[PDB]
């Protein structure tokens, strides 16, 4: 990305606020910087040696250059064998970030097909022809019978001896019709909630998948490491060896433009950026409830007052007040689907004072 | 006291048992690394309550309704140049339409100027929309349960004074238990309310917020968990999963310089990282 | 079962548009009713 | 879709005719009380079961007050069992389910799918046991 | 408003809420953990109890 480009320039956040408690608790000093990399640190084989080695913030931790890795530890059985650790902060576990976030004129007249109408509007004709000429063999009058006709399915008399039943029968047609369009169209809209999740690491079609489910992790992260152990995720290791990126938010913008599909990723971090972003929604299953603690070296006099200020801090509501920083703080309508239904109502208006002006010019 | 005076007094090896972690078990003796998610919580007698049908937003939002003066207006407008072309109805038109939004009002004489019915006609056609859209709006009303927390965590005004409330409730946590101390170490009004309002046993506790006779109880959060997974008859729904607590974790306390922390500590990262937890 | 859990998948398990067969009843009832009424219309 | 049949015979086969006999009921006391104290000897009926929906149906104004009473208790009755006609909707919408289209290997489309008018088709992978 | 709000009410009332209130599942551990009405039972001297 960049060949020589290292500045001093700002940070601030969660664990910047935890190191300043642990400065006020403490009794020391200290000196803020960031690693080279974008990376955690895996046991990866080197060229020379025939050897697996570190890099990352490990690789500046083993060497002595650095002192104390503030950081989201993910700790596992792999880092405790080389170095030791501190009593966890952060409880949080594994989750699948996807896009099942698809928005919708809810079907009335032009997205639904024309049957219902011209079949309505036919019908109608029919029945106001057949009550004009009973109307004629009788036991403005075809204005009258019309609108009469378009009267009783408008559910807000001419002579009928012979014609009740059949007006009878048509009210209750056009009810029920009405009632019918009524039920399904609700009954569309309750159940209009599909499979569109993963649920889960226990999911056979990403066992094996396809070229539409796009799931990867972090480059070089200690999430592949806990997979390449496990014998039940070589295959999705062969499939996310492919496309693993660098940034959580290379990921972010990847699955938004929906370059992937599925990402594993940390439980509270994503429910952050789905209170940032609306448009993201995990899956149920949470798995693997992990905890983040703090890179320490080996045996020093910096590993019990520490994991005892941090315990102080579990005992208090300081917890509680970090969660109010970051993770407290978060973020038929008829404006889309009904707004065609007005601007159909609106040309039918204007169309109907058209006609109104063709039939005062000819009378 | 217990597995702690067996520990610290060395007559036992390690506490096996279930045990929570703070700071002073912390001074006294040297635990391993957590496992397990086990913070705190709070077990109310939570019954069924309603829905809460408060009101609805979904339709208008305080914007269509200046749509329905607008063609309020309008349909007075043109009643009025039908009536010129053809003395009682000039805002009573709007009142036509306006008892026609409910389909119910007094009949007016509709003119036969062929306008009239074709915006009535019009108009029921809408309602035909806007009736199926109320049923829909309650429709999305009723798609999953839900009960009103009456406490909202740990920091609830309602844990100031019950007096302060015009119902008044008790709650209550385990005797000796390090609730208690945790309690004690944060909020000394909290203990002398819950001194007058103490209890004996788990299952005992249990009985009281099943038979009414204890309105809330503190403790730990996935011991009432699996409580309510194996509930008699599911009626229990905590508050949330433990976001307002104290969020801890459980572990084996092993005495102070024993050779046997870091191969425990290896073996539990061992047993976590395989999925056999 | 161990390996019938491992070596299968059990998710998929067993669409609202309008029915043509009810309106279609609906208008056998209304050719009865036309019927009805050409009957009742001849004498 | 699961392709209902009708919704008036599998519904309303014990109660439709309970609703003839509150239907002629209500008109014979409207015969009584138009006898008792301008054409409600047949047209009663007419009048009544368009109550029963209220399409828009302007018949008359009723004079007699026996009469008004009835034309609010069947309102009432007609929006109530609008409601619950309505709710079995729903309930038959609950349910969800697939009807099979060949249901045998004795079927009817497999002696000739020229007894149909869709030309289908079926094959097998060759050199089979089966 | 009243009548449509119990219109749809009385749709939702035969809505299928509680759906299943028994523990059909064969993992659960109420079958590992019985009470005093979980009420199973085996034919005697059967391949089941085997
Ligand atoms: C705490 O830190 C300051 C930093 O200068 C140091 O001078 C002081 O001696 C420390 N306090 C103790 C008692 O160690
Ligand atoms: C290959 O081997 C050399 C030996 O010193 C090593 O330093 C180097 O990192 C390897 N190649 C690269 C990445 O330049
Ligand atoms: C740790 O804290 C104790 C007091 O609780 C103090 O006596 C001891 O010197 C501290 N050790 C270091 C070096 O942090
Ligand atoms: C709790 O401690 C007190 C101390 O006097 C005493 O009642 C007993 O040891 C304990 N009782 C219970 C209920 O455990
Ligand atoms: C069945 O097997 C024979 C022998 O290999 C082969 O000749 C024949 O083509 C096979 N059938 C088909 C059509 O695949």
């Amino acid at each position: 990305g960049s060949p020589r480009h290292t500045v001093p320039q700002c940070c601030y956040g969660f664990c910047i606020d935890l190191l300043i408690k642990l400065a006020r608790t403490m009794n020391f000093t200290y000196e803020v910087h960031l690693v080279a990399d974008g990376k955690f640190g895996t046991q990866e084989r080197v060229n020379n040696s025939n050897k697996k080695e570190w890099n990352g913030m490990m690789g500046e931790l083993l060497s002595g250059q650095a002192d104390m890795i503030v950081a989201p530890l993910t700790i596992n059985n792999e880092r405790a064998q080389y170095i030791e650790f501190s009593k966890p902060f952060k409880y949080q576990g594994l989750t699948i970030l996807v896009k099942k976030e698809i928005p919708r004129l809810d079907s009335f007249m032009q997205p639904f097909q024309s049957t219902l109408w011209l079949l309505v509007g036919l019908s109608v004709h029919v029945v106001a022809v057949m009550l004009y000429l009973l109307d004629r063999f009788s036991p403005l009058t075809l204005s009258s019978a019309m609108w009469f006709s378009w009267g009783v399915l408008l559910n807000s008399a001419p002579r009928s001896f012979s014609a009740r039943i059949l007006g009878m029968v048509w009210a209750g047609f056009a009810m029920i019709i009405v009632a019918s369009y009524t039920a399904n169209l609700a009954a569309f809209l309750v159940l209009d909630r599909p499979e569109e999740r993963i649920t889960g690491i226990n999911d056979p079609r990403l066992r094996n998948p396809s070229d539409k489910f796009i799931y990867a992790t972090v480059k070089q992260s200690s999430v592949d490491i806990y997979f390449r152990r496990q014998v039940e995720l070589s295959t999705m290791y062969r499939h996310m060896e492919k496309h693993n990126y660098e940034s959580a938010a290379e990921a972010i913008q990847a699955v938004r433009d929906n370059k992937l599909h599925a990402f594993i990723w940390d439980s509270a971090v994503l429910e952050f950026e789905a209170s940032q972003k609306c448009d993201l929604v995990t899956t149920g299953e949470l798995f693997f409830r992990s905890g983040f603690g703090i890179g320490m070296r080996k045996d020093s006099p910096w590993k019990q007052n520490v994991s005892l200020s941090i315990l102080k801090s579990h005992e208090n509501g300081f917890m509680e007040d970090l969660d109010k920083t970051w993770v407290r703080y978060q973020e038929t309508l008829t404006f889309e689907n009904m707004a065609g239904v007005f601007m159909l109502v609106a040309g039918g208006i204007v169309a109907g004072i058209f006609l109104i002006f063709i039939e005062i010019a000819y009378k | 006291n217990g597995m702690i005076g067996e520990v610290v007094y060395q007559r036992a090896v390690m506490a096996v048992g279930s045990l929570t972690i703070n700071e002073e078990r912390s001074e006294v003796v040297d635990f391993s690394v957590p496992f397990v998610e086990t913070g705190i919580s709070v077990m109310v007698s939570r019954s069924n309550g309603t829905v809460s049908p408060s009101a609805f937003l979904e339709p208008f939002s305080a914007s269509v309704w200046v749509m329905m003066f607008v063609m309020l207006l309008i349909v007075s407008a043109i009643a009025v140049f039908v009536f010129e072309y053809f003395s009682f109805t000039i805002g009573k038109a709007i009142w036509l339409l306006w008892g026609l939004v409910f389909n119910n009002s007094v009949p007016v004489q509709n003119p036969k100027g062929t306008t009239s019915k074709i915006m009535v006609s019009v108009w029921a056609f809408f309602a035909v929309i806007f009736l199926a859209s109320y049923t829909a709006n309650l429709a999305a009303f009723m798609i999953q349960e839900e009960f009103v927390d009456q406490v909202t965590g740990l920091s609830d005004k309602k844990f100031q004074r019950p007096h302060d409330y015009s119902p008044p409730f008790r709650f209550g946590t385990v005797p000796n238990g390090s609730t208690e101390r945790n309690i004690r170490n944060n909020y000394p009004y909290m203990h002398q309310y819950m001194t007058r309002f103490n209890q004996r046993g788990v299952e005992d506790a249990l009985v009281s917020l099943k038979t009414g006779k204890l309105d809330a109880f503190i403790y730990d959060a996935a011991v009432l968990n699996y409580k309510a997974g194996r509930d008699e008859g599911c009626k229990l729904v905590t508050i949330g999963s433990g976001y307002i607590f104290a969020t801890t974790g459980y572990g084996i306390a092993l005495q102070k310089g024993s050779p046997w922390k870091r191969q425990i500590d290896l073996a539990l990262l061992q047993f976590v990282g395989d999925g056999e937890m | 079962e161990e390996l019938e859990t491992l070596w299968l998948t059990g998710i998929c398990h067993n669409s609202s548009q309008l029915d043509i067969d009810n309106m279609a009843g609906v208008f056998y009832m209304l050719a009865a009713a036309m019927a009805l009424s050409l009957i009742t219309f001849i004498w």
